[PDB]
């Protein structure tokens, strides 16, 4: 059972699924057909988002975690 | 019980002690009081030196509480106050101009006027002389008559009820009727007064 | 680095408290880390804790963490 | 001397210079723009003053500046408004819904998701919803106030898919959206099926530049939180078995485009959640975390002395302070500690004195 481990794996997770769906919708709306998940995986923004969500899943919620989460979301979605 | 003698009462007023340098008598009094500084009793969980309350309201809230439910009595008092406030504002905004200008929206003055109107003036006592109980009118102090009026209002708001009636708006309507000099508590007061007047020929049986 | 730092005790009706009064914050009360609003939902405790700060005319300039 | 009743009803002009401005709203505007989410403890402050005055908050105005450059090609982005219980979370969304409603957007206003979960007596099953037990008594209320939400685009969206209703009526092509919503209301036997067909219709038209769908849900804690409703054999059901909420969960998954949805975490109904919890994760649970979507959380802080002075100066002009020993300068600090910079706590004390 992968739902009872020490750390929440970003791979094959619902967070990865919905962020990939969001990236697909964004690439389809921006008139871009060349989509590559391996290229988008190496982005620093999605890596920061993964680190933030893993830290929030592991350690309890405080303030710096949600602050970094909001910052990563605002820097990745490209919305002011 | 758990408090020795020669102890004073916890003070509530603050502005009187914020600058106690008026004259000399009270200065010497407070100096001699603070010299030996006896063990003053602690403040209970019901008194506050704030200026947004009233001792009569606190006494009525304490009398309303049945058993041990301070939060329930406090919530009921807050509901009654907000209900009378809403009713005052609704009857103010739904009028003309002279009526809106000749009346106020302060519920404290209305409550004080209702208490002063529902306060009785004379009391009867069942003096047992020779084997019969005859009512004799006797004078009563201010605090006793105030407490009697408060308890009469409380028991009228409590006992006198049917099934569809509520409690906050019920007490609000009762207070609004008592302020207008036409209320059931005023009716009971008038009945007691006329009963005492009908038996006014028994004042010679008193001994004090 | 604890300016305006002071502690005290207290025992009444089987209750032990250790208040930490400061003279450099706003006007809030912290009970066991969290604020007093989540721990004292009734206005009675709020008035009982406001009475000492009201008797000295010092409210928005003293912060405590008991 | 507090500047409050000077700015007109224009959310698109609220800038950094209009700090603490009690703007007035027309009474007819509240009936159309806000026909769903209305707190019962605030309507009393509207019928007595006849002026929908709301203090401009710092975290509330900050969200309006983010929507000034929000592209329509990007998918829906949630904007959760969390904070301390009482600092203004349920009504903080009203300062944003009134802004997007004036820009000609599709407002999908939802009252409170707490009532859709708890306190549900009548229960009825369904067959055309993948076998799920939904609430038929709730669909008869949200569909009535939906027509008066946006009377400028419901008569333009045309039906582009045949929907087989029952064994006697159906839906034809080229029909306006305003008639499909008010079609199953007269038939309570299948009135709970309209909330699963109309809501999924705007997903296709929201991608165009003529329609801007915006889901205005108040309280996402009950959408993913567990329920307390039992069947006929005393057994609590799962929140993934109700057709009324099953189709609503799919909407908050950025499946369309055109603007961004909004949210507002409340506290009037958070099942299995403690009162000493104000964090979004501690009030939604594990089910309210795996599908949160990259959103922008906004922390609702307390009040500053700049806004606290605007509170007392607003009620003095309306002869609300009927107490004698109260306008004293020393007594102004007393009301600050009784509320501890909280608007809802101060409103309770000001409701009678
Ligand atoms: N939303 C909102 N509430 C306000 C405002 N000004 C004062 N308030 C009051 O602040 C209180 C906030 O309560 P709220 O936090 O939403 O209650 P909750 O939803 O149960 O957590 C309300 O009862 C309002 O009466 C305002 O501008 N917006």
């Amino acid at each position: 059972t992968e739902a009872d481990m020490e750390e929440y794996i970003w791979e094959n997770s619902s967070s990865e699924r919905n962020i990939l769906e969001t990236l697909l919708q964004m690439k389809a709306a921006e008139k871009n057909m060349e989509i590559n998940k391996e290229e988008l995986l190496g982005t620093k923004e999605i890596e920061e988002y993964k680190k933030s969500v893993v830290s929030l899943k592991n350690e309890e919620e405080n303030e710096n975690s949600i602050s970094q989460y909001k910052e990563s979301v605002k820097r990745l979605l490209n919305v002011t | 019980s758990r408090y020795s003698p020669e102890f004073k009462d916890p003070l509530i007023d603050k502005e009187y002690y914020r600058k106690p340098v008026e004259e000399l008598t009270e200065e010497e009094k407070y100096v001699r009081e603070l010299k030996k500084t006896q063990l003053i009793k602690a403040a209970p969980a019901g008194k506050t030196s704030s200026v947004f309350e009233d001792p009569v309201i606190s006494k009525f809230t304490n009398m309303m509480m049945i058993g041990g439910n301070k939060v329930l009595a406090r919530s009921l008092m807050i509901q009654t106050l907000e209900a009378v406030k809403r009713k005052q504002f609704e009857k103010y905004h739904a009028a003309s101009a002279e009526e809106q200008a000749t009346i106020e929206r302060n519920p404290y003055t209305i409550f004080h006027q209702a208490l002063k109107n529902c306060e009785p003036m004379i009391g009867l006592v069942p003096i047992l002389k020779g084997g019969r109980f005859y009512q004799v009118p006797v004078p009563l102090p201010d605090r006793r008559r105030r407490f009697l009026a408060m308890k009469w209002m409380i028991t009228e708001c409590r006992d006198k009820k049917h099934q569809r009636t509520l409690m906050p708006e019920k007490l609000s309507h009762k207070l609004l009727e008592a302020f207008h000099n036409q209320g059931p508590v005023i009716k009971r007061k008038h009945d007691l007064h006329k009963m005492a007047e009908a038996n006014r020929a028994l004042a010679h049986y008193r001994w004090w | 680095q604890g300016m305006a730092f002071s502690k005290s005790e207290g025992k009444r009706k089987t209750a032990k408290a250790e208040a930490i009064v400061y003279k450099h914050g706003s006007g809030r009360i912290k009970v066991n880390g969290i604020d007093y609003q989540l721990y004292f939902p009734i206005t009675q405790d709020r008035e009982q804790l406001m009475f000492p700060f009201h008797f000295v005319d010092r409210l928005g300039k003293h912060d405590v963490t008991c | 001397r507090a500047i409050s009743r000077t700015n007109e009803n224009d959310p698109a002009k609220h800038g950094d210079q209009h700090e603490g401005q009690h703007y007035n709203i027309s009474p007819q505007d509240l009936e159309t723009v806000f026909p769903h989410g209305l707190p019962p403890r605030f309507v009393m402050q509207v019928k007595t003053f006849s002026e929908a005055c709301l203090m401009v908050r710092k975290p509330a105005l900050e969200l309006l500046h983010y929507l000034k450059n929000t592209s329509f090609a990007y998918p829906a982005i949630r904007y959760l408004l969390y904070g301390e219980k009482g600092t203004g979370k349920t009504l903080s969304l009203c300062h944003v819904i009134h802004f997007c409603a004036k820009q000609d957007w599709l407002i999908l206003h939802i009252p409170d998701a707490h009532l859709w979960v708890k306190n549900c007596r009548d229960l009825l099953q369904s067959s055309y919803n993948k076998q799920r037990f939904d609430q038929p008594l709730e669909a008869s209320t949200w569909l009535k106030n939906f027509k008066t939400t946006n009377e400028r685009f419901l008569n333009q969206i045309k039906v582009q898919e045949k929907y087989v209703w029952n064994k006697r009526e159906s839906t034809e092509k080229g029909s306006p959206l305003g008639e499909v919503v008010e079609q199953g209301i007269t038939r309570v036997r299948n009135a709970t099926d309209a909330v699963g067909i109309v809501l999924k219709e705007l997903k296709r038209q929201s991608s165009l530049g003529m329609f801007h769908l915006l889901v205005a849900v108040d309280g996402i804690n009950a959408l993913w939180g567990r329920t307390t409703l039992k069947r006929e054999d005393k057994s609590p059901i799962a929140p993934e078995e109700l057709a009324l909420v099953h189709n609503l969960r799919k909407m908050m998954k950025n499946d369309w485009h055109g603007g961004a949805i909004v949210s507002a975490l409340s506290q009037t109904g958070s099942l299995f959640k403690p009162r000493k919890a104000y964090l979004p994760q501690e009030l939604l649970g594990k089910e309210g975390f795996d599908a949160l979507d990259p959103f922008i959380p906004i922390l609702v802080s307390n009040y500053n002395p700049k806004e606290f002075e605007s509170c007392i100066q607003y009620y003095l002009e309306n002869n609300w302070l009927q107490h004698e020993k109260a306008p004293t300068e020393e007594g102004k600090k007393e009301l600050l500690f009784l509320s501890n910079a909280n608007p809802s706590l101060l409103e309770r004390h000001c409701a009678y004195l």
